[PDB]
């Protein structure tokens, strides 16, 4: 579910 | 502070709204909103759409109807202007889309609700860290410049069921374009 890039850390 | 730890780091803004507020008959300043598309993208479209009035209804005109120091103001109501009205672009009221990003601080920007799926046009703007929301309010965005005029309304008289004295207003809103998508702190 979880995007690093656009959702950060 | 090492830079490759930093990076390692909060969502994206992608869009920003600005509103213009008023307190009274004074202007007291613009504040601007940075929200996460990619992240909440339903939550998001739908506060822009509000912000620019592209339905034929949203947030000019409408009032902070609710201000608590040391917590949040609160507004967006722009049918009933007391917190039982308002709605979505979606229909009276949509779900939680999801809880990836919490209260971190002061100046984020959370969906209002009465329970499980109930999000409707109104939202809140925290002056605090409120983590006892986290998971429960779905967090959209963050001001990014104005939180100066934030604290103005947050300091503004109100009576003994937390309504401004004086009405805080927004006079003018809409959205500015992001060209390049950039990512913020988580605080
Ligand atoms: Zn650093």
């Amino acid at each position: 579910d979880w995007n690093e890039d656009m959702d950060g850390e | 502070g090492p830079l490759g730890s930093d990076e390692k780091k909060g969502p994206k803004v992608t869009v920003k709204v600005y509103f213009d507020l008023r307190i009274g008959d004074e202007d007291v300043g613009r504040v601007i909103f940075g929200l996460f598309g990619k992240t909440v993208p339903k939550t998001v479209d739908n506060f822009v759409a509000l912000a620019t009035g592209e339905k034929g209804f949203g947030y000019k005109n409408s009032k902070f109807h609710r201000v608590i120091k040391d917590f949040m103001i609160q507004g967006g109501d722009f049918t009933r202007g007391d917190g039982t009205g308002g709605k979505s672009i979606y229909g009276e009221r949509f779900p939680d889309e999801n809880f990836k990003l919490k209260h971190y601080g002061p100046g984020w920007v959370s969906m209002a609700n009465a329970g499980k799926d109930t999000n409707g046009s109104q939202f809140f703007i925290t002056t605090v860290k409120t983590a006892w929301l986290d998971g429960k309010h779905v967090v959209f965005g963050k001001v990014l410049e104005g939180m100066e005029v934030v604290r103005k309304v947050e300091s503004t008289k109100t009576d003994s069921r937390d309504k401004p004295l004086k009405d805080v207003i927004i006079a003018d809103c809409g959205k500015i374009e992001v060209e390049k998508p950039f990512a913020i702190a988580k605080e």
